[PDB]
């Protein structure tokens, strides 16, 4: 979740479609703990999309 | 089959210029804003979401596609 906006903040900044290419890699990052959300049930945006709800800074 | 084309942008012309007028308040236009507006709302497609990353980033998404669609047709 933080390799995402982690990545994705790296990603608004390069510029062209390489900002593009680094937001599509900070993606399927976020599939990890959803296949957590597989077997523990969990829901995963509101498992995932609030992990990323959680910084202050990306750490 | 030129000419009905060449009309059209008098009268637009006519038109976004008492625009100007009919709002002397004016934003950049040709899809400047929607670009930071993904941003500007990816910044809680970030911050807040339950879900709202995908509600807010696909969203965000929508924003640019006005250029979007020009740019890339």
């Amino acid at each position: 979740a933080a390799l995402s906006i982690y990545l994705e903040n790296y990603a608004t900044s390069m510029g062209s479609r390489e900002q593009l290419a680094i937001a599509e890699f900070a993606r399927s990052l976020l599939v990890i703990p959803n296949t957590l959300a597989v077997n523990a049930a969990q829901d995963s945006t509101d498992l995932v999309a609030k992990l990323r709800a959680f910084h202050n800074e990306a750490q | 089959q030129f000419m009905e084309e060449t009309e059209r942008s008098l009268h637009d012309a006519i038109m976004i210029v008492r625009r100007a007028i009919k709002n002397d308040s004016v934003v950049a236009g040709g899809g400047a804003i929607e670009m930071e507006l993904s941003k500007y709302l990816r910044d809680y497609s970030r911050t807040i979401p339950g879900k709202q990353q995908l509600l807010i980033g696909a969203y965000a998404k929508a924003l640019e596609i006005i250029p979007r669609q020009l740019c890339d047709n």
